[PDB]
């Protein structure tokens, strides 16, 4: 058994770490003062579940997290919240002042004085795995927490733990859900300098988010809490082989050998279905070529785009409910003969397919309905090229009459990190052009 | 329409379809980066002060 | 606990930052000496953004009161809620400043500035984590215009990283006290540009057009001028005083508000503006257009002259937050010619449960308009037709200046309607 | 209001629908990079198609269907074509083709010219004629020879194909000439054709014994109106509409244009557009399209439709572009954004 930390840094990834370890718990049996009582060993094992949770002589388990944040108004809610006898004051962080959205306030100014306790706690953490696989580091593009901390912290990371994975769950900027307006700036900064230290990144955009939640969910102006125990389903499917009993992607490391053949390239497409709304009167439960045939709509992936207008590279099936790799098969031949699927001439036609026999977990009273199969498809496609082509051009419009400059300047960054990091997000555009188009 | 790489245990099972074969930075030099803006910070807030002294 | 330090200063600066706190201590349910009152724990969520917590459960106003003359104060400490500010944030002098930004800022202000910045540093010393200040005041008299641009000063050398906001009467020949009005604008002015991250311009003849026009008040009072700018105040800062969709603090606002640090001259706004007709329900629709509105607009500038950098809108009251955005976004997709294009989605909307008093919902403006060069292009107007003849000039040399301070100060203004005006083409 | 924004000055098409809508006085027309507009028309080539459907609240159509290319393109429709099950390598209506790369760069070399060698023996009529996309550059030829050659000295793919050595000539004259049908393809994928064609004649007499002047085999407008000496004589700009080589085919041939060539034209247009249409549909997607075609047919003298090429951004005949582009705006643009017969066009139903 080998263990996972998950980091959680700014609002966005503090609140969803909130949901998706809310998640974790009713799906793994825990109750929210930490007991377990399937757990037959106390105080101690090597379960699939213990690679997320670490067991106390009490058998508390107690999530493998360290929850991050430059002010402490979100960080409060876990403390005081329904779980909040799940952890102990030295994994939950906070500042005083936050980075005002600004990523070099984020990076530098408060980065600085902040990054060596951060560590610390990390190193506490660290110190009670016997084989630490990496770590599941969850932040916003926009926020300057988010992406200027993070991108600090990815840089320590990749030093005091070399040989180990770091994979991102990162929220990509949407203005229905943004008071904001320089996270293109922040977002195009993060990745710049994270580009290098990220093994396999998770882009969710937030505006995808949004139209499933008033499309499929029937909500007229979906809230954060909505959004986040959505996007904490999608976590789940990811993290699912991690925590339970399985053989596709066991390891951080299975990740980036079965969806990241070339290392820049490293943004799976996610796609999830069945999303059915809870308040329906009673949905007719789909089959698994009806979710498997959703998983090519471009209205269920998490970020808009349109994958037939790319190649793919990987592509991952993960399935959970009532499903049996003879219906899987059957779903995926008839897709073939009807969709566009075209892969890159140096990777197999192929898709690697996981099978968890426990139907996706619902949150009592939460927005989506229990269905008996559901699927998420991760994907690397070309098409989500299309996301850094949007954010990009966001980025030239204002960095051409240097618009809100002077605010990162004014906390010690230099001009050209921008034009720098611009140049860079050029070379990823046309990465994928050279991989995707003939 | 290959299946290679069948598992089954008792929460599940995973297998592989084939459709068609083919065809950084030290401690070091972070902590100068800091620093470095650190200092720009320093000297920006000192020619403030020196305006406002004059 | 993000803390904010008040500071009102001059006639103008302490009636409308008393009127102030008379609003918002309504809203969040402070009586006349200090004791909370209300049905809502919405109101003492952020208290503390605006109020000390005294013993007793005594909530006092974070303000500092200051003047050069006596006057004005004594009505505020014999005024409403007169009793409940702090007896030692009354700061003030005997001389007067005689509308002279020279007195405020040079002589008599300078004698009084450092027992100013002892109650200042009370104040922040108590501070868990300090916001920033807001600054009330004139910029056509002598101690608000002179003598607040020199408190800011200094309080921008004592904390200088600090964000640094203002409520600023612009003076209007229309509505004028004294002819070195002009004067005294203009060197305020400078001042702003250098050390202000935000500058609310409430231009006294557009507050007096809406008495007069809209409000259909025969005879303006400055009573009546200083309720729209209390409730365009308690407007602003809503999202600093109760929680909802934003939860920023006033760096994160100014970071999102200003592209370029010395266009940071903000046109307010507000609806209703109903004439007593004035229990009728006001629609989404009536409350977004008319908040796009000229008339409603408090810097008597026209928008359609300019272009807007930054939009934001606060929406109170129990609404259809999805007919909100329905009507924003149509007012910005039926007028994108007045929308710079170079920095996307410049236009943001929040939304807040809690009404002001009396009123089912409502809405506040805050336009970062290059229009507002208007504005500037009048005052320097007017002090170049009376410094070309060196009018009224010994009131200020006799006080120390020098004729180059004003040619400088005159470059300064124009210097920056320069700045306005390419980033309007 | 509606607002719309022009990024092809050059399409006189959509000039004239530009004009039609700011004619309304309910759509206004923004600057080229204002991306608050609920209409696109889009410039020809890298259409940023990424950007679309990304603006909070605006419904955002597009003129042009991104990956319609396919069909568009001379090397592309051939590929299409022989590697879509929906039209087989059989496809009875589409000329024998090859795609042929010039040496300096799959390729089709060997095996055209088997099928060359099996016709130059079999004593049948072994004329082809090789033609790219990047030409104003064609070259007709009897010998295989001497059209590999012609395309070897090019740098830029190209296309060999049978030529239609039995035309249907026009008389008086005894003329080459070809059709254009305009069909329009609205956001949910209605197939409708223009009501009025065009044949573009040769004013000069087809002659099989010469393919070294050109200008009695090729029907371009402009090279007619160019390397032609009779342009003009039988109809004015070398222009029949259909209401003209309709009563033709009665006097002369005793047949409807409508059972001789339109049924077959109606197909050929169907076939391609339900072949492609999961590939473009922008049903489920964050942005429509629409797109207007051009659509070349050539007729042999057993009155069988053969389909020369498809155009992605097609000019209309001078007569024609009032009813036409008002017939976009009416069931392509306000059919999305309506506004506060007898239809000029013809619905080809088919199963989505
Ligand atoms: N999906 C989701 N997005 C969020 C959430 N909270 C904030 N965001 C998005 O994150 C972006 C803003 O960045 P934040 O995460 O709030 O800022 P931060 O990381 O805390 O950094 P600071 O600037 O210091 O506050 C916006 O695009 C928001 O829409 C959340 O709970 N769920
Ligand atoms: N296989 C073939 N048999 C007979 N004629 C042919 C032919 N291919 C092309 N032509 C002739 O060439 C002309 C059109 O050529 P083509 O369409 O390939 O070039 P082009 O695309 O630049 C003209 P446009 O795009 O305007 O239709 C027609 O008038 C037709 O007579
Ligand atoms: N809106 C408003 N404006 C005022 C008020 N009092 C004065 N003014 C304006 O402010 C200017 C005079 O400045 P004043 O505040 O009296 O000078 P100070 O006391 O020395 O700071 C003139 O332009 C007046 O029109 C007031 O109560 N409300
Ligand atoms: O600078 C300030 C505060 C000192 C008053 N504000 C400007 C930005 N405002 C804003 C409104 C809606 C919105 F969506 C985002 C921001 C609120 C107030
Ligand atoms: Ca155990
Ligand atoms: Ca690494
Ligand atoms: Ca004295
Ligand atoms: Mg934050
Ligand atoms: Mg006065
Ligand atoms: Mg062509």
């Amino acid at each position: 058994m080998r263990e996972c930390i998950s980091i959680h840094v700014g609002q966005a990834g503090v609140q969803i770490g909130n949901a998706c370890w809310e998640l974790y718990c009713l799906e793994h049996g825990i109750q929210p003062d930490g007991q377990m009582p399937s757990d037959k060993t106390i105080g101690g094992g090597d379960d699939s579940f213990n690679t997320f949770f670490s067991e106390t002589g009490a058998g508390k388990h107690v999530p493998r997290a360290v929850f991050v944040d430059l002010e402490p108004t979100v960080i409060d809610e876990v403390r005081t919240g329904t779980y909040r006898q799940l952890f102990h004051p030295e994994q939950l962080i906070t500042g005083k002042e936050d980075a005002a959205n600004n990523y070099a306030r984020g990076h530098y100014t408060i980065g600085k004085e902040i990054i060596d306790l951060v560590l610390d706690r990390i190193r506490k953490l660290a110190d009670q795995c016997t084989g630490l696989q990496g770590f599941l580091v969850f932040h916003s593009f926009g926020g300057g927490t988010g992406s200027g901390f993070t991108s600090l912290l990815m840089e320590r990371l990749s030093v005091d733990y070399g040989k180990k994975s770091k994979l991102e769950f990162s929220i990509y900027p949407a203005p229905q859900v943004s008071t904001a307006v320089v996270e293109p700036y922040n977002s195009i900064l993060t990745t710049h300098t994270t580009l290098e230290h990220s093994d396999c990144a998770f882009m969710v955009d937030n505006e995808a988010i949004y139209d499933i939640c008033r499309r499929n969910l029937d909500i007229e102006r979906p809230t954060y809490t909505n959004l986040n125990r959505l996007i904490s389903q999608i976590v789940s499917s990811i993290t699912a082989s991690l925590r339970f009993d399985g053989a596709l992607n066991v390891d951080l490391t299975e990740f980036q050998t079965n969806l990241v053949p070339y290392p820049r390239i490293h943004f799976p497409l996610a796609t999830y279905a069945p999303v059915i709304s809870a308040e329906k009167a009673y949905h007719e439960q789909l089959s698994v070529a009806e979710i498997t045939n959703a998983c090519f709509e471009p209205a269920n992936q998490m970020v808009k785009c349109d994958p037939r207008h790319g190649k793919y590279m990987a592509c991952c099936l993960l399935y959970r409910g009532d499903v049996v790799p003879k219906d899987v098969n059957a779903a995926i031949a008839t897709i073939k003969t009807k969709r566009s699927i075209q892969f890159v001439d140096w990777c197999p036609t192929g898709f690697k397919v996981g099978i968890n026999y426990q139907p996706p977990t619902v949150v009592p009273g939460g927005d989506l309905a229990k269905v008996q199969r559901a699927v998420c498809m991760l994907s690397n496609t070309t098409a989500i090229a299309e996301a850094w082509a949007r954010l990009d051009h966001k980025f030239d419009l204002m960095y051409a009459k240097r618009a809100f400059v002077h605010w990162y300047v004014g906390e010690g960054m230099e001009e050209g990190e921008f034009s720098e990091a611009r140049e860079d997000m050029a070379a990823l555009e046309k990465d994928y052009e050279e991989v995707g188009v003939d | 329409m290959e299946v290679i790489e069948l598992n089954k245990c008792t929460s599940g099972q995973s297998f592989e379809v084939i459709l068609k074969p083919p065809s950084d930075p030290s401690l070091e030099e972070i902590q100068k980066k800091l620093e470095a803006a650190e200092e720009r910070r320093k000297y920006q807030e000192a020619e403030l002060l020196k305006h406002l002294a004059e | 606990m993000r803390e904010i330090v008040h500071i009102q200063a001059g006639q103008c600066g302490n009636q409308i930052g008393a009127k102030f706190w008379e609003v918002i201590s309504d809203e969040h349910g402070i009586d006349p000496t200090g004791s909370y009152h209300g049905d809502s724990d919405l109101q003492l969520e952020r208290i503390n953004v605006y109020y000390n917590e005294a013993t007793g459960n005594k909530y006092v106003p974070r303000a500092i009161l200051v003047d050069l003359e006596p006057g004005t104060m004594d009505s505020v400490r014999s005024g409403p809620f007169g009793q409940i500010f702090r007896p030692d944030n009354f700061v003030f002098g005997q001389s007067g400043a005689g509308n002279n930004w020279a007195k405020g800022h040079y002589t008599e202000g300078a004698e009084l500035v450092d027992s100013v910045l002892d109650v200042v540093r009370k104040e922040s010393e108590s501070c868990d984590c300090l916001q920033g200040f807001q600054l009330t005041h004139s910029l056509g008299g002598g101690t608000g215009s002179g003598m607040g641009t020199l408190l800011i000063s200094k309080i921008r050398e004592e904390y200088p990283d600090r964000i640094m906001n203002t409520f600023s009467v612009m003076p209007s020949p229309k509505v004028s006290d004294t002819v070195v009005e002009p004067y005294n604008a203009t060197l305020s002015v400078h001042q702003l540009v250098e050390n202000t991250d935000e500058t609310y311009c409430i231009d006294n003849e557009a507050l007096y057009d809406i008495c007069f026009r809209t409000l259909k008040l025969t005879t303006p009072t400055y009573g009546d001028l200083n309720h729209l700018v209390s409730a365009t105040m308690s407007g602003v800062t809503t999202c600093l005083r109760f929680p909802g969709q934003l939860n920023a603090d006033l760096r994160k606002l100014a970071v999102n508000m200003v592209p370029f640090p010395r266009l940071h001259f903000f046109m307010p706004g507000f609806a209703p503006l109903t004439s007593r007709q004035q229990y009728r329900a006001l629609t989404v629709p009536e409350l977004t257009q008319q908040m796009f509105d000229s008339k409603n607009m408090m810097a008597a500038c026209d928008p359609r002259h300019g272009r807007y950098l930054t939009v934001a809108a606060i929406f109170r009251g129990r609404m259809s937050m999805k007919e909100v955005d329905e009507q924003m976004l149509n007012v910005q997709n039926k007028n994108s010619s007045y929308f710079v294009e170079w920095i996307p989605n410049n236009v943001k909307t929040a939304v807040c449960d809690i009404p002001p008093r009396g009123l089912k919902m409502s809405a506040t403006f805050i336009g970062n308009s290059t229009a507002i060069q208007e504005l500037f292009k009048r005052i320097s107007e007017q002090f170049t037709a009376m410094f070309r003849r060196k009018a009224f000039l010994h009131w200020y040399t006799g006080e120390g200046m020098d004729e180059m301070e004003f040619t400088e100060a005159e470059s300064n203004m124009n210097d920056l309607v320069s700045e306005y005006q390419q980033y309007q083409d | 209001m509606y607002t719309f924004v022009v990024r092809d000055e050059n399409s006189s098409v959509y000039a004239e629908v530009s004009r039609l809508l700011l004619a309304t006085g309910q759509w206004k027309r923004l600057r080229k990079d204002n991306p608050r507009f609920n209409l696109m028309l889009g410039e020809r080539n890298r259409l940023p198609f990424g950007r679309l459907g990304h603006e909070p609240g605006l419904v955002q159509l597009v003129n042009y269907y991104r990956g319609a290319d396919k069909l568009c393109r001379k090397a592309s429709l051939v590929k299409l074509i022989k590697t879509s099950p929906e039209l087989s390598e059989s496809c009875t209506w589409f000329p024998e083709s090859y795609v042929i790369y010039p040496t300096n760069l799959t390729d089709e070399r060997e095996v055209f010219l088997a099928a060359y060698n099996r016709r130059r023996e079999g004593r049948e009529g072994n004329v082809w004629i090789a033609k790219s996309s990047a030409g104003a550059g064609i070259l007709i030829s009897s010998e295989a020879s001497e059209l590999l050659d012609f395309i070897d000295e090019q740098g830029q793919v190209h296309v060999i194909q049978k030529y239609l050595e039995k035309p249907l000539l026009l008389e008086p004259g005894h003329r080459k000439f070809d059709i254009r049908s305009w069909v329009l393809v609205d956001h949910l994928y209605n197939i409708y054709l223009y009501r009025e064609g065009v044949l573009r004649t040769s004013s000069e007499p087809y002659n099989s014994a010469n393919f070294q002047d050109k200008t009695c085999h090729l029907t371009n407008h402009c090279i007619q109106k160019e390397y032609s000496k009779n342009y003009g004589r039988y109809e004015e700009g070398n222009e029949m509409f259909f209401e003209e080589f309709n009563q033709y085919l009665m006097d002369a041939l005793n047949t409807t244009l409508e059972n001789s060539i339109l049924l077959q034209i109606k197909h050929i247009i169907r076939s391609c557009l339900m072949c492609i249409e999961p590939a473009i549909s922008t049903k489920h997607l964050h942005y429509q399209s629409f797109q207007l075609f051009g659509f070349d047919f050539m007729v042999d003298e057993e009155l069988k439709v053969w389909l020369i090429e498809v155009n992605g951004a097609p000019a209309c005949a001078q007569k024609l572009y009032a009813e036409l582009c008002q017939g976009i705006v009416d069931v392509a643009i306000s059919s999305v954004f309506p506004l506060a017969p007898t239809s000029i066009f013809i619905k080809l139903h088919h199963h989505h």
